[PDB]
RNA sequence: AGCGGCGAGUACACGUACUUGCUAGCUUCUUAGAGGAACAUUGUGUGUCUAACACAAGGAAGUUUAAGGCAACAACAGGUCUGUGAUGUCCUUAGAUGAACUAGGCUGCACGCGUGCUACACUGAUAUAUAUAACGAGUAAAAUAUGCUUGCAUACUUUUCCUCCGCCGAAAGGCGUAGGUAAUCUUUAUCAAUAUAUAUCGUGAUGGGGAUAGAUUAUUGC
């Protein structure tokens, strides 16, 4: 009924092993999916100094927080998809589904 | 078929020193509608003697800090300058060029050799792609002074050190400098 | 530099020494030997580790190489 | 040493101008120093010889070099 | 249709070139000959009326001199209707950001800067009422009516039938 | 019938497509006589010249840009075109004369069919580049 | 082709009084007097119908009586008051247009007001130093 | 009356503090951290941030 | 995210450009996961013919292909107790060296030193016009509306961040209204300036330079 999986987590093995794992457990059900889509990844950045004081040369470091997401459409009943994904997912991932009717 | 700025030939031109044959292209590669090829050509020692003679000498056109990077300026300079040769004295622009490029550089020079610790300034040779360069440099200098805070534009300044420079006359920057320093050459050995 | 520290050479002759009825004087080859005799992380490694046990089954054609 | 141009042209300078039509190289640079008047003047006369055909143009010009020649 | 004359056209259009052409549009007309031709032709037909204030304003910020040509109210005209044949439902700030330059500060750093927008609205209101401009009800902005792409398209062909040949 | 094939520069992206047609060369919507920088046009108009008019009076080339500057940009198209002929003629056409035209071009030179690799360096902290750094006084 | 003749061209001119007003062109040779900079040089020339492509030595009488006309009480013509110097003078509540000499005193004036009621910035004036907050520690040092 | 904290703070650098500390100096307020540079230098890793070059 | 496919148009040449409703297939362009690819490979030279180096050909690439991050043993009486509910000792603790409230100073100017910004012009200044980037960011208080004499009770129903678009104003800016908690909107098949074209000026402290001063107008904020 034009179901949308979305995944958002900060490491990539943890949400790659779960869309397989997803994609791979609603295919034993025989059911229209489609791939996976990967979202562009986001940066998040930080620039500070060392040197809690201020003599010595002036040397900085680069800090990152990156964010991955993925996306999966199928066919299916609502309640069917909910106890699909829920199987007590590794919790570093955040799974969310919504009805994109429209 | 392949003309310099789509009017110019050098199809029969020739170098006649037989020193600088080798250091100025003008031959199947180089052969080329507009100076403007973004080669890499710095990577090797010698590959600098690949550069197509016109495109070197644009490249030393840019400069003083005011004019750095600047290319297609400088482009428009010399065809303009090359125009400005050709209406007098009617011959090919890139042969008379190829002419002062032959001049311009002197054929040897002065250095401080540490024999025995007692030392002098002793005379030595200058080998062609030296020769080939500072002829660049001289030039371009020249009309670029020459241009500074006065009526004359730029490219008439470097038609005249060009056709200067050709005909030996020693009212060229080039000429003179060359002169000076082959005076001390020959005087310090 | 393209100097081979110890390790490197140190796994190629032992590969030398221990299967040289397969080896060859083929590059590409002996990188397929070396995947499966040996165990080495990184690829880059492996590559450099190949090059060495070709260049030494080339020396072993002239006469006696000391080592191995 | 200070140039001391004309910014306007006289009846006496009036005839000798107009040789400038008759010589090979004709730039505004060349008619100021030869005359000893401005280069705007030099750019209109330029201009007044080309709009009636006494002059004829060696290329096609820029907007920061404008060389011609005397008729064939 | 047309017998207006066309300004000056310089050399270095007249080249062979080593495919074919076509001309239909004005994608296909040079733009800086269209833009000062049809100016002229908008002045000579009294199509828009050049605004009393106009004669002592600059054009934007970062100028601080006037434009100096008298003609200049036809000639941002004429880019503006071929500007809206490129880009169809545009507002006046895009129009501004689209008139930019540089503002030189003195003895501080240059910046870019931005251009005025009473020129502007007034220009795209005036175009309103010759009916060559409309606003999109659905949309946004305002483009071109057919009244305004067939009078332009129109331009463009007799321009480029009257330089080749 | 059709061939699609990229030519690239330091940001600059160009997309060339080649079908079989009457001679017309557009650039997003434009003849080629309405790039900008008139004193750069012989850059394009070079592999024309050298592979010539017969073989190219059948062909209709279509070509879309994106980023870079402005030498960028026609150094791109000039790499889009001349791979695009050489596509075209692999797909469709005997490839000994595809090898004829190849060698053509590259004896003219090369960036008519190979890629620069060039690319802007990231600077570091103590300076205004990559390579200098600020005046040190003592 | 102009011919002018020698003896019609004026090389000095006095147009307000202290000016002198060479043989420039007539926007830049309206510069030389004490409020005139070149946006206004540019309006005002445009109200009297003059071509600005003739040098100020062959301006006639009547032209330059037109221009003294304007540069004086210039909202009779069409230029607005964010043109002008002097827009509510504190003095008369108007909006004028102060010009040579004229503006010599009105300065004079101004900074002498100030100094008589021990304003700040009027002080700052009198024993010389910067009034518009600079910092004056490493700049200004003759 | 009273006088006791009675000026206006609603803007400025004697508004807000560091979360952990409560100094007043060096907060980094980019993507809601509000803690100064010291302490996030040293908790940074726990957060999330990394050094990758 | 694109491309393509099917229709209806607006104009031209006998297919091209643009607008628009709908939606076979494909991954070149966009995005992002897994892999592969260079080893000095081949030829020629130098070297004890070892360890290695140089040139040419091929190749996307042959200075370990380019840039960074990490950083041994041992030290400095190097800097920081003004980052810290990290801390030893000594001071001080109600006329406080605690915590606050009002005004002022940290910016004061005969002078000396370090990092810089703008220039000294024509390879320019001014004015019009054409073409063209990459990494980013973005939502407990005060504020808008009845009963009452500058205050109270009231929706936490709107608003507070980026702001398209319309109108007003020379301009700065003001008024009214969308979208967006974001590959969806601002806004990026493009959010800049060096560039390019045409005209004016013309070697004159000059239309170079823009310090120092006078007057009027807006916005942030008690
Ligand atoms: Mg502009
Ligand atoms: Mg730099
Ligand atoms: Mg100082
Ligand atoms: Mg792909
Ligand atoms: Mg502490
Ligand atoms: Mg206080
Ligand atoms: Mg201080
Ligand atoms: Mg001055
Ligand atoms: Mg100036
Ligand atoms: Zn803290």
């Amino acid at each position: 009924r034009r179901i949308r999986i979305a995944l958002t987590s900060k490491n990539l093995r943890a949400i790659e092993k779960v869309c397989s794992d997803i994609m791979k457990g609603a295919k034993e059900k025989n059911l229209n999916v489609s791939g996976p889509v990967r979202l562009p990844v986001k940066t998040l950045r930080i620039t500070t100094r060392k040197s809690p004081c201020g003599e010595g040369t002036n040397t900085w470091d680069r800090f990152e927080l990156r964010i991955y997401k993925r996306l999966i459409d199928l066919y299916s009943q609502c309640e069917v998809v909910t106890q699909m994904t829920s199987i007590n997912i590794d919790p570093v991932v955040e799974v969310e589904v919504i009805i994109t009717d429209s | 078929d392949i003309k310099l700025f789509k009017k110019w030939s050098y199809e029969e031109i020739n170098i006649a020193d037989l020193s600088l044959v080798d250091c100025i292209a003008v031959s199947q590669k180089a052969c080329v509608y507009t100076p403007h090829t973004a080669g890499r050509y710095q990577k090797k020692r010698f590959r600098k003697a690949l550069c197509p003679i016109v495109e070197r000498l644009v490249n030393s056109m840019m400069m003083h800090g005011r004019n750095n990077g600047k290319k297609l300026k400088a482009i428009r300079i010399v065809a303009y300058a090359f125009e400005i040769i050709h209406l007098m004295t009617g011959e090919n622009p890139l042969q008379v060029f190829v002419n002062a490029v032959q001049k311009g550089g002197p054929r040897e020079d002065s250095t401080r050799i540490g024999s025995a610790g007692v030392v002098r300034r002793q005379a030595v040779d200058v080998s062609p792609l030296r020769r080939v360069n500072q002829a660049i440099y001289l030039i371009c200098t020249g009309a670029r002074n020459a241009a500074f805070r006065n009526i004359k534009s730029i490219s008439e300044c470097l038609a005249e050190e060009i056709i200067n420079c050709a005909n030996e006359s020693s009212s060229s920057y080039a000429i003179k400098k060359k002169d000076e320093i082959e005076r001390v050459a020959k005087a310090n050995r | 530099g393209r100097v081979r520290t110890k390790t490197i050479k140190r796994a190629a002759r032992q590969i030398v020494e221990k299967y040289y009825a397969k080896l060859t004087l083929d590059f590409q080859i002996n990188k397929k030997i070396t995947e499966e005799v040996a165990i080495i992380p990184s690829k880059r490694m492996k590559n450099k580790v190949a090059g060495f046990v070709t260049h030494l089954m080339k020396r072993i054609q002239k006469g006696p190489v000391r080592g191995i | 040493e200070k140039l001391n141009h004309a910014v306007f042209i006289d009846k006496s300078l009036h005839s000798k101008i107009l040789e400038c039509k008759n010589m090979k190289v004709i730039t505004p640079s060349a008619i100021a120093e030869k005359y000893k008047v401005n280069l705007s003047v030099a750019r209109a006369v330029i201009n007044h010889l080309a709009d009636k055909k006494l002059i004829a143009e060696v290329c096609v010009q820029s907007h920061s070099q404008k060389l011609y020649t005397k008729v064939a | 249709q047309f017998t207006e004359d066309i300004g000056v056209v310089n050399k270095r259009l007249l080249e062979p070139v080593p495919f074919v052409k076509t001309n239909n549009c004005i994608k296909d007309v040079d733009a800086d000959l269209f833009i000062r031709s049809y100016a002229t032709h908008l002045k000579l037909h009294n199509k828009i009326t050049y605004p009393k204030w106009c004669t002592f304003v600059k054009t934007g910020k970062g100028r601080k001199l006037a434009p100096l040509n008298e003609d200049w109210y036809f000639i941002r005209a004429s880019s503006i209707l071929r500007r809206l044949y490129l880009h169809p439902d545009i507002g006046v700030g895009f129009l501004r950001r689209q008139f930019s330059s540089k503002q030189r500060r003195g003895v501080a750093p240059n910046h870019t800067s931005l251009a005025s927008g009473k020129i502007l609205r007034s220009i795209l209101q005036q175009l309103e009422n010759l009916g060559y401009v409309e606003q999109n009800p659905k949309k946004k902005g305002r483009r071109l009516t057919t009244k305004g792409e067939n009078a332009i398209n129109n331009f463009a062909r007799y321009i480029n039938k009257k330089v080749y040949n | 019938k059709r061939v699609q094939t990229f030519g690239k520069k330091k940001t600059a992206v160009a997309v060339a497509t080649v079908t079989n047609g009457k001679g017309l060369i557009k650039l997003n919507g434009k003849n080629l006589d309405l790039v900008e920088p008139y004193i750069l046009k012989t850059k394009v108009y070079e592999p024309l010249w050298l592979i010539g008019s017969g073989k190219l009076k059948n062909l209709d080339i279509r070509i879309r840009v994106k980023g870079g500057g402005q030498t960028s940009q026609i150094y791109a198209i000039r790499q889009a075109i001349g791979k695009g002929i050489i596509s075209y003629y692999q797909k469709y056409v005997d490839e000994s004369t595809k090898k004829e035209l190849k060698d053509v071009l590259l004896r003219y030179d090369r960036s008519l069919l190979v890629g620069d690799t060039r690319r802007c360096e990231p600077k570091k902290f103590g300076g205004k580049g990559a390579r200098a750094r600020y005046q040190k006084s003592y | 082709l102009q011919v002018i003749d020698n003896n019609d061209f004026q090389h000095i001119l006095r147009i307000l009084n202290t000016n002198v007003d060479g043989k420039e062109k007539v926007i830049i040779a309206l510069t030389a007097i004490k409020g005139i900079g070149k946006r206004m040089a540019t309006v005002i020339c445009k109200q009297a119908n003059v071509d600005p492509t003739k040098r100020a030595g062959e301006l006639t009488t009547e032209e330059i009586d037109n221009i003294v006309h304007i540069m004086s009480t210039p909202t009779q013509f069409k230029i607005p008051d964010w043109f002008l110097n002097r827009r509510k003078d504190l003095k008369e509540g108007k909006n004028i247009h102060v010009i040579a000499n004229q503006l010599d005193s009105y300065l004079r004036e101004d900074l002498e007001r100030m100094k008589k009621i021990r304003l700040h910035r009027g002080l700052r004036h009198h024993w010389g130093l910067r009034v518009r907050g600079q910092h004056t520690k490493t700049t200004g040092r003759r | 009356g009273c006088i006791l904290n009675v000026h206006p703070k609603k803007y400025g650098q004697g508004s807000r503090q560091c979360r952990v500390c409560s100094n007043k100096h060096a907060i980094i307020r980019k993507y809601n951290i509000n803690i100064c540079r010291q302490c996030f230098r040293e908790r940074a890793d726990i957060i999330g941030f990394k050094k990758y070059r």
